[PDB]
């Protein structure tokens, strides 16, 4: 219910899927590699979707 | 490829990629229609490149072909990766020639201790991130499927397998996932996971294409 403020994370898998996270520090989602399986729900399609869930 | 080395141009006519918009994922040329991957690159739209040494420096050569289907195995697992293999069909039949072409499907099971070839245009650094645009090679042993559950217990399951160095410093990475590894002439594996790039006592853990070389013949046979 608060996973913005959960690390990015790559997962096990090997993709590179073009992904969004929520840069607790910066006050602004960013871009991250994500291996497209497993990881942590602070992971969003669109730079907006990130936004909309955990923007300030 | 962590470790690897560049592969010289047309050594690999089977090695493809996909791409929407981006280079997402490697894969496998294994019929004049038909391409094997992992099914954790599935996207609803995939464009198939094949031919392609610099990725981001073309010549006249390499071919672009549109994905009319992709189908990820009936017994695909998310959480566990299991069944992790998917079949992709060109909406045009490639053209089969010196820089382009197939590869033959497993006849037998990968045996322990046996030396493969692993590709793909994957991150190249364990620490940080540098993809490359000039394709990369890696020639690994397969190991023994006890040590290979010893790196990672309880989570292989009889569709997985591990190549690679139990030492480090040597691995697929991503962006490699979906791609071949080849053993003595015919595909054995497509890359899936690991904990890591090339760490120590984490090698990378690939998808037994032998126990589908069934349902990939009838896979081919109700959507021809």
């Amino acid at each position: 219910v608060e996973v913005c403020s959960e690390q990015a994370e790559v997962g096990p898998c090997r993709a590179r899927f073009s992904r969004w996270y929520f840069d607790v520090t910066e006050g602004k989602c960013a871009p991250f590699v994500y291996g497209g399986c497993g990881g942590n729900r602070n992971n969003f399609d669109t730079e907006e979707y990130c936004m909309a869930v955990c923007g300030s | 490829i962590v470790g690897g080395y560049t592969c010289e141009e047309n050594s690999l006519p089977y090695q493809v990629s996909l791409n929407s918009g981006s280079h997402f994922c490697g894969g496998s040329l294994i019929s004049e229609q038909w391409v094997v991957s992992a099914a954790h690159c599935y996207k609803t739209r995939i464009q198939v490149r094949l031919g392609e040494h610099n990725i981001k420096v073309l010549e006249g050569n390499e071919q672009f072909i549109n994905a009319a289907k992709i189908i990820r195995h009936p017994k695909y697992n998310r959480d566990t990766l299991d069944n992790d293999i998917m079949l992709i069909k060109l909406s045009s039949p490639a053209v089969i020639n010196a820089r382009v072409s197939t590869i033959s499907l497993p006849t037998a099971p990968p045996a322990a201790g046996t030396e493969c070839l692993i590709s793909g245009w994957g991150n190249t650094l364990s620490f940080g991130a540098d993809y490359p645009d000039e394709l990369k090679c890696l020639d690994a042993p397969v190991l023994t499927q006890a040590e290979c559950k010893a790196s990672y217990p309880g989570k292989i399951t009889n569709s997985m397998f591990c190549v690679g160095f139990l030492e480090g410093g040597k691995d697929s990475c991503q962006r490699d996932a979906g791609g071949p590894v080849v053993c003595n002439g015919q595909l054995q594996g497509v890359v899936s996971w690991g904990h890591g790039c090339a760490w120590k006592n984490r090698p990378g853990v690939y998808t037994k294409v032998y126990n589908y070389v069934d349902w990939i013949k009838d896979t081919i046979a109700a959507n021809s």
